């Protein structure tokens, strides 16, 4: 998540529906990569840079990670 | 099970819950005019139903955690 | 006028009665051969299949004696249509309180099966008696008809 | 109106009984002190000078009482 137009749809519970399944609400949302960039957070100013223009990726292609630079991000041990 | 289609009291019913119902997302206001997305965290915690994860590099400094709670938000 | 204590005694349970002067060896007798249908007692407070309440001893004397109404026992048919009156009446006073037998077995010492034993201890009693159950209609379908509920089949 | 089931039980031989509800417990009395008078039963089905049918539990009782009505017990004559 990154945003409260991709969070709400969780945070109701329609997401749950394009799967064919009732209306699933949460009881929040957790953010994490989202808030390095805050400028209250220590993330160097050419890291969070770096980190912007990472090209995100839908939840299409996410599992890619494991065997490309998929994104910006890559999986490593 | 059967016994629940000959009964007398009145608590004999039973409904059974919509999540949406039970838990859908709500909003409230304060005495002093505050809005807070109601939900079983932020009623729980007092606070947005929005909260910053921990996170080791970056959640660890005493001034992120501590800006963040002074922005009204929980953090770990 | 007409008094007579008669207590149903086991192990650790026990139900005190009210019979008629007139109509308490029916009654004893009932309860005596009723004590010898059951095993030895047991002071760990069950056996499988045995009494597990207070519930459950009435109810098993209920079907005893409803059983012998229905059995070819002649000359003694008037006076155990009596004993029978008696314990489906104490029974639906102290125990059911007027609610159904089901919500009053769905309370009782669980082994999925004594649940049962309770229930059809009391509609043996029920025919054996001739009483045909009173049009109540539950909670549910009084509040369906009230329209907060919708039963499907 | 008047109907007493008494039981005269032993080993493995039974005899039923019909009773005044009023001589309820005269019968009861005379069948309980009897059931002492006999030796610890045998489920062999016999005991030496003990009984050996049913005709013998009810021939037993006849005498153990008639006995008791000529031996000297007042008012329960
Ligand atoms: C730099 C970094 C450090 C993290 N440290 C922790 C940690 O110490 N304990 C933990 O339970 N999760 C940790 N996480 C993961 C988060 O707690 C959270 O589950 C996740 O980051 C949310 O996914 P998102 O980055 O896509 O919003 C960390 C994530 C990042 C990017």
């Amino acid at each position: 998540f990154g945003g409260s137009e991709d969070t709400y749809p969780y945070l109701t519970g329609s997401w749950s529906t394009k799967f064919g399944y009732p209306p699933m609400p949460f009881d929040g949302c957790m953010f994490g990569s989202r808030m390095m960039t805050a400028k209250e957070a220590h993330t160097s100013k050419q890291a969070k840079q770096a980190i912007v223009d990472a090209p995100g990726v839908d939840d299409d292609q996410w599992e890619n990670t494991y065997k490309r630079p998929t994104g910006g991000v890559i999986t490593v041990l | 099970y059967k016994p629940e289609l000959f009964d007398r009291d009145d608590n004999a019913v039973q409904f059974a819950v919509d999540w949406v119902k039970e838990h859908g997302p709500r909003l409230v206001k304060t005495s002093v005019g505050q809005t807070f997305v109601d939900t079983k965290m932020s009623r729980l915690l007092g606070v947005p139903p929005v909260m910053v994860a921990g996170m080791t590099p970056t959640t660890v400094p005493w001034d992120f955690v501590a800006a963040t709670m002074n922005a009204g938000y929980h953090i770990e | 006028q007409s008094l007579r204590p008669l207590v149903l005694t086991h192990g650790s349970l026990e139900f005190s009665f009210l019979v008629p002067t007139s109509l308490h060896f029916q009654a004893a007798q009932l309860k005596d051969s009723f004590l010898a249908t059951l095993p030895q007692p047991t002071e760990e407070l069950a056996q499988d299949d045995e009494p597990s309440s207070v519930v459950e001893l009435v109810a098993r004397y209920i079907a005893f004696v409803a059983h012998e109404v229905d059995e070819g026992d002649e000359d003694a048919h008037p006076t155990n249509l009596e004993v029978l009156k008696l314990i489906l009446n104490e029974f639906e006073r102290a125990f059911m309180r007027g609610n159904d037998v089901h919500a009053i077995a769905a309370n009782v010492a669980g082994i999925t099966a004594k649940k049962i034993g309770v229930v059809r201890a009391y509609y043996a009693g029920r025919a054996a008696a001739g009483r045909a159950p009173k049009p109540y209609d539950s909670a549910l379908f009084r509040a369906a008809a009230e329209n907060n509920v919708k039963i499907y089949s």
